[PDB]
């Protein structure tokens, strides 16, 4: 919510991604594509797996405690355990709902970033070659078949190679 | 013509709900449950020692009552008290049951070294009709009824030292007979007196005579006692009447041992987190399953469910 | 010559200070306070049920001191206790004091059942001068005061069933004799004992002749001891002397009452939190009112202040 | 602050816009004008009411408890009566104080935030009509009267109507 | 040509490992430690008040135990007991030695004021062989030992009224005899009783004839009891033999005073916090060094080290 | 983390940077030259002081309290004043770990942050007269000098100065 991609300039998600979080969709000349990014996908997912580690099967020893139950009305000593047990329970009910409210919001914020640093990523790779048009998408003003789409997923996408087709294009009248 | 290429991430036809910071519900992708909320309802055996309590108390396989003979010795983990279970001896209170119950669970071992007092001049193994053992009049079978040697009880002065490397417990009591003929018979004689002490301790008891309403046609009562012995110290026993001596003494450990109330049946299984309703996985990090735990368990929560997303939020086509 | 288009968030003249994480100061538009810190100073008498015990502690109230024959079976969720209070009776102590107060509070209820003890061979309705009803010597309205019959007290053995669906109190007393002559004019004979058991228990107690400090004029005091008894179980009473006998049962029932004390006036208002300092509103999740409290109420924190932003950060022109 | 926009890029506020928590001022030739962004503005608000909902009226009801005031000296179990409530009461302190401190923390960053989401929308949607001065202001390189501006805050601006005017005007010597 | 222009952040070749939510090792540039784990073993005689109890419990210097002479009327921010304290006087005890304990270190101070009770018809000033002071037998100096006068021991029944602002503490006793002989000499008749009561207390005790297992040559014990008596109130003893009269009162004070078990040496320093391994700074939120504190602490933790990072991610070339 | 710069867009720190957290390096005629920025390297160092002033020297008198160890087995009331103390410390060890996890993850992500900030500033500033490389460095397409770096820096450089320069060497063929 807090990056403004994810439910927000991305309208929605994509079902028939199904290999990966994040990734990428085009039209050019050899038709419409998918291809799901893996290293924005996992760095969420180890983000995720590191909240996890914490706490799952994470859990502390206990033995003799004190009685917590009784069949005998006692007065003052009896008041007393049950209000500390009382007491802890309300603590820890507390800690365990604020840890969690935290928590989603907080992996729901970092979600939301690996979207955008994706998206920032393939913005500044593409230079003067293509635009922003605001919903996730960019306009590329060159050619760009197959080879060169995957080149702009694998980071190997030189631009100057197709900066004077693309400013020919952009710059029009 | 040139191309479009758009950027974006998955979603999912069933999300799920959770609860952030800003919002009580909101749908991801995917989460995963904090809280455990069931059990198998069993106890199972592994991997904590359980001593199953059946028809006994931890009190009466004490003392030795005579349906709790098969706990003699027996060590625990955990000690599993039914609600079923009933006293078949002598009728008897103790004061402050819930500390001795306490830290004889806590101890976990009903360990017992026999001694040999010196009870010159009086009668030993007093038996009554409320105590059967093998069809035959009985009495706790850690507990020695002390009464008169030729219709005559002489002031008792009995000692004991500890040599040991550990804290001895020893078990007392003291006849509240019922009537005169309950303290006659027995002690030919009007009133006892018992001063149990050591070199940091005394405890003084009275017989009070009087009747208490039949419990198994006994209106008589025993009181039970008890003392710790430290190295070095000396048990000293006093008693002019009414002495319920012990045979010796336990042996008093520190460890993880406990014990709980429970009628959950024990299982051939392996679960390291034991409530009463039965074990439970530990997996979770909360559980809304018991208040009373033992082992490597997950906290008790107020809340029945708490969802942790594991995915980004979903915003379907 | 084309134009300009700023973005931009508002701002107000007026802002307040927040704590944050990173600066314990900031000003941000708007913020709520979280703790709450005032009272009207007035009780308020909805909607839980509130009973103002004026001149009376509960225990007074109990036993049926004269001036609290007004509270004879009620109910309350809350029982307010003031400082005024005084008692106006034969003077008395409780052991445990604090957990027979605290085993009634919670109980919620005065309820008393009479009943009909078979008291042959001793006189009943002992009263005293300490004691005023009416212009006449009394005594406590749920005690029983047995004294001779014809210059004998002879042994009591009086027995009382519980076949009820409920748990029975009976409150019941021991008279301390000041002299000599405070044993003999009321029992004509040396001395009492007191064994009130039931299958479960068994308290027993001697009085000891002895002067006090005269208060309300007597140096006697009565000693108040209590006693539960289960549903299937029996009351038996054994004395041969000095007993204040009960005239029968409290229910002992579970429920959400207690007892607060305070000075605070008693108001024709509607709150659900109770302080002895006066009624509090409960939309705060924090208070600093009282540790004490009663009712959906803010829990208590140390702080007197916690301002909450609702509003961005000031940055004024 | 985590954003930079409020208190940041943003020199200040404006205490003149009374309607909404964000919006827009312009300068065009028809005057110079001042309108709230409401969808910005509700975003934060709904945030805030959100953390206000899960604090506000939501009280637990507690009932008989421990005495927790004496007028008697009465040694070991009094100190334990004391102890237990005064723990009680610091380790709730603690959790009003990280509550607020964290909650504060959230509200300014949320609302940095949405400032930055508008600003950034509005830049997306003026492609390479404008630019930004790095004042939160756009420099618009077209006659942009008010119904123009208008439609700049109702998302219907069309950038290709003027484009041709913009570039002219942008890579002007 | 033109130019490059690169932003960047700075880097350490010396990195420390912190945790954060998603990570249990992030290298950060600098990091400081929350948890303080170490002491230098010395407890700090500034800023509080130590008194060091050295050879004696806090028990035996309130009792006046000969070798604890020098303790009169101190008084203490924390008192420390030390290990090799041993008692050497008359052999005792105390029913709820703990709670005696711990309301005098509560008080903080020693201060007694001598009062005259009207002991006629009584030998005052009772000594033993088992409690030598300046070589010659002696007894507790804040205690009086009643025998008897030409082989009479009349009832006692002396009273003292307490005007004054302040509660005062009373501290008496009951002496058990070993044997027959151990009662005859000094009361010289068969029994006794005590009673100490106020307006608003009574406390009575039996002594118990009987052998103990002897300490320091002495088979007899003396048990010692407390009463506090308010402004207004007035304390009367009644005795019929045995009685370990006090010969005044204790004030009572609140305030800041403890009690700590520690074999660490004092030291001339100055530190806020004290533990029973020696002081500790406390600039940092939280310690492990231990439970025990008092003063101006860190929080007592399970964690040995927490790291909180100073720096950003380190990010080295 | 969260927002892409610090282990992220820019590749690593600079150990040879030892006067600031956050700066520039260039590239020009006159040489390669280094320089730390003031206003940034503040403003991350006064948040993490921020969060300092609320933790170091800020501790809780006590004074008498229960006692924690025991010589004796004594039962019911021994149990219940360990079990108080052992929930208070378990209670305590959560809120400790809970505050470092925490403040960690904002720490890292503030000072992530800063960064983030300058390097947007400096985009502004020299609004069509550079590019970003998509590395933390810009192409700057005129002729830049010490001074004109140092008006960078300072937040004085003039874009309009070099605008004509810039522009016939950015969109050249
Ligand atoms: C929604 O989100 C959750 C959490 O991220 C995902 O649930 C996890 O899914 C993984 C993989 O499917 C599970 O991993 C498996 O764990 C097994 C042990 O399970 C028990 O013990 C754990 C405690 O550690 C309990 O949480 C759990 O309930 C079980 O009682 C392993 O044995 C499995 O290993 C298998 O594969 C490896 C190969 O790498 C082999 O070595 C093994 O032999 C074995 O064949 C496996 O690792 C994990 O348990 C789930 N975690 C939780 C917390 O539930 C969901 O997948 C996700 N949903 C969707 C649709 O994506
Ligand atoms: C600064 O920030 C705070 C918090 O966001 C704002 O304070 C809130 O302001 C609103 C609107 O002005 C208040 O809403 C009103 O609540 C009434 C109930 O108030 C009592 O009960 C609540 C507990 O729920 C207590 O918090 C409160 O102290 C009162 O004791 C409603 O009855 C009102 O409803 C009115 O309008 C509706 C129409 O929609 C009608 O149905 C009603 O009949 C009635 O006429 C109203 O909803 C709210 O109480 C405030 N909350 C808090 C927590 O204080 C400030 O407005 C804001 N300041 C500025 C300058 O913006
Ligand atoms: C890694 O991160 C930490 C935390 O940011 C840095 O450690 C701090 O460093 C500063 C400066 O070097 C230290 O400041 C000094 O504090 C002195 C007091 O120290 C004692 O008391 C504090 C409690 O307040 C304890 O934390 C500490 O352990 C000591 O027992 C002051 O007296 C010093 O003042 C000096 O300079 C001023 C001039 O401005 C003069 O007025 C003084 O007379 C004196 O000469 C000084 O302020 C600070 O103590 C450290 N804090 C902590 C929590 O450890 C590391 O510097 C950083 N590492 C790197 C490599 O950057
Ligand atoms: C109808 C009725 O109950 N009448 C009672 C009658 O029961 C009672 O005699 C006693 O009865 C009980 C059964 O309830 C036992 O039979 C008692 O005998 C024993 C016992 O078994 O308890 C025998 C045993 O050997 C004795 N052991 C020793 C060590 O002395 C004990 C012991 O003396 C007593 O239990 C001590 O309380 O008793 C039997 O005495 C008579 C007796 O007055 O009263 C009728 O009213
Ligand atoms: C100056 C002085 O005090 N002299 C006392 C003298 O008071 C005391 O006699 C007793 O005085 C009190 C008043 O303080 C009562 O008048 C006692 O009478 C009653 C009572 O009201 O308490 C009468 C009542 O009917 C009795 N009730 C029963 C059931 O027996 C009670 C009861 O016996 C006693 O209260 C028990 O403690 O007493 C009156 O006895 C004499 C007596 O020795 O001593 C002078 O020194
Ligand atoms: C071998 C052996 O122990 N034989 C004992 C013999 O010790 C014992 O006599 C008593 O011995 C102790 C020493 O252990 C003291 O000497 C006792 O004398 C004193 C005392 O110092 O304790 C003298 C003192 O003046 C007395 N004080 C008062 C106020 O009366 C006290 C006091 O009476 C008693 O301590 C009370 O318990 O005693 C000495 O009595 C004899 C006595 O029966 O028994 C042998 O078997
Ligand atoms: C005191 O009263 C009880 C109750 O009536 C008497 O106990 C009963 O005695 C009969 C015959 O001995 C038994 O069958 C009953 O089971 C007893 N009932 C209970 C409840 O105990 C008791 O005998 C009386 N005591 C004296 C000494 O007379
Ligand atoms: C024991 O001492 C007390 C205190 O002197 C005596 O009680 C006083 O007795 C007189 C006259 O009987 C009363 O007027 C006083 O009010 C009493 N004062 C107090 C404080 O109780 C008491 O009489 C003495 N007891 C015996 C048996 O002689
Ligand atoms: C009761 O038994 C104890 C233990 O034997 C006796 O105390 C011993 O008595 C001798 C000689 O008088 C002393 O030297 C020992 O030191 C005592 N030992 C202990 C452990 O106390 C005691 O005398 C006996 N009591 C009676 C009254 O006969
Ligand atoms: C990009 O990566 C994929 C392998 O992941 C490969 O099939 C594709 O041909 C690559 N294309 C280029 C242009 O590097
Ligand atoms: C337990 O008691 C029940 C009911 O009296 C009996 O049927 C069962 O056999 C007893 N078991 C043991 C082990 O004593
Ligand atoms: C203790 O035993 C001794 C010696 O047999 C005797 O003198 C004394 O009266 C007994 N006392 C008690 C209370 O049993
Ligand atoms: C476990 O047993 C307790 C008995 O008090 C019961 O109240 C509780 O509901 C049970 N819980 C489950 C999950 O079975
Ligand atoms: C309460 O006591 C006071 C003072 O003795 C008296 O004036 C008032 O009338 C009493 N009220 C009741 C209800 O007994
Ligand atoms: C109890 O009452 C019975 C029968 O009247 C009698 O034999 C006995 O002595 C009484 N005991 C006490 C302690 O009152
Ligand atoms: C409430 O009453 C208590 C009495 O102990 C007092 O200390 C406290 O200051 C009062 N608080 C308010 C807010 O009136
Ligand atoms: C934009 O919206 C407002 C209504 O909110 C309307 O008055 C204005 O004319 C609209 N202009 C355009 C160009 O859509
Ligand atoms: C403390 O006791 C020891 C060992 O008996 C002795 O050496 C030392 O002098 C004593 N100190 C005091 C102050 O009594
Ligand atoms: C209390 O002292 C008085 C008067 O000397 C006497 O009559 C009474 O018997 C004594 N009682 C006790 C228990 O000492
Ligand atoms: C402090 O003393 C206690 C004694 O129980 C010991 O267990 C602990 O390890 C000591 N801690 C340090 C840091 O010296
Ligand atoms: C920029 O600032 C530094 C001083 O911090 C100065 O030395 C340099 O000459 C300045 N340059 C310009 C162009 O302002």
């Amino acid at each position: 919510g807090i990056f403004g991609a994810i439910a927000g300039f991305i309208e929605n998600g994509w079902e028939g991604m199904v290999d990966g979080w994040y990734g990428f969709r085009h039209q050019n000349s050899e038709g419409i594509g998918q291809a799901a990014d893996l290293k924005s996908t996992q760095a969420a997912i180890d983000q995720i797996n590191g909240k996890l580690n914490r706490l799952i099967g994470k859990t502390n020893e206990k033995f003799h405690q004190i009685e917590k139950e009784f069949s005998e009305v006692e007065g003052r000593i009896q008041d007393l355990e049950k209000y500390v047990e009382d007491t802890k329970i309300d603590l820890w009910s507390y800690n365990a709902e604020l840890l969690v409210a935290l928590e989603n919001q907080h992996t729901i914020d970092l979600t939301d970033s690996e979207m955008n640093k994706l998206f920032e990523k393939t913005k500044k790779q593409l230079r003067e070659n293509a635009e922003d048009m605001g919903n996730g998408c960019f306009k590329i003003y060159h050619k760009c078949d197959n080879a060169c789409i995957g080149s702009i997923r694998n980071g190997t996408y030189d631009h100057d190679v197709y900066r004077d087709e693309a400013l020919n294009n952009r710059f029009q009248i | 013509p040139g191309a479009t290429l758009c950027l974006g991430h998955h979603a999912v036809p069933n999300g799920t709900i959770v609860k952030t910071i800003t919002n009580d519900q909101i749908e991801v992708t995917n989460a995963t449950e904090l809280v455990q909320s069931s059990s198998t309802g069993e106890i199972c055996d592994s991997p904590h020692q359980i001593l199953d309590g059946e028809n006994c108390t931890l009190i009466d396989a004490l003392l030795g009552d005579p349906q709790c003979d098969g706990f003699q010795n027996k060590k625990w983990d955990l000690f599993v008290e039914r609600s079923k279970a009933y006293s078949n001896c002598y009728p008897y209170d103790v004061p402050d049951y819930a500390s001795l119950r306490s830290l004889v669970a806590s101890s976990g071992t009903l360990e017992f070294n026999n001694e040999s007092f010196n009870w010159t001049g009086v009668t030993q193994n007093g038996t009554s009709s409320a105590c059967i053992r093998r069809s035959n009049n009985s009495f706790f079978s850690r507990l020695n009824w002390l009464t008169h040697l030729k219709f005559k009880y002489p002031a008792l002065n009995v000692t004991m030292p500890n040599n040991e490397k550990f804290d001895k417990l020893y078990i007392w009591g003291v006849h509240h007979p019922g009537t005169d003929n309950d303290q006659i018979f027995p002690y030919a004689q009007a009133s006892g007196r018992i001063t149990v002490s050591t070199k940091r301790s005394q405890q003084t008891v009275i017989p009070n005579i009087g009747s208490r309403p039949r419990v198994r046609n006994i209106p008589s009562r025993i009181s039970i006692y008890w003392t710790i012995v430290k190295p070095g110290d000396i048990l000293l026993i006093n008693s002019t009447g009414n002495l319920i001596a012990p045979r010796g003494y336990f042996k008093i450990r520190s460890g993880k041992s406990s014990i709980m109330r429970s009628d959950a049946p024990i299982g051939k299984c392996n679960s390291e987190c034991i409530t009463p309703n039965g074990s439970i996985p530990n997996d979770k990090p909360f559980q809304n399953v018991n208040r009373i735990t033992y082992g490597a368990c997950p906290r008790y929560v107020k809340q029945n469910t708490l969802k942790l997303a594991t995915g980004m939020r979903n915003v379907p086509e």
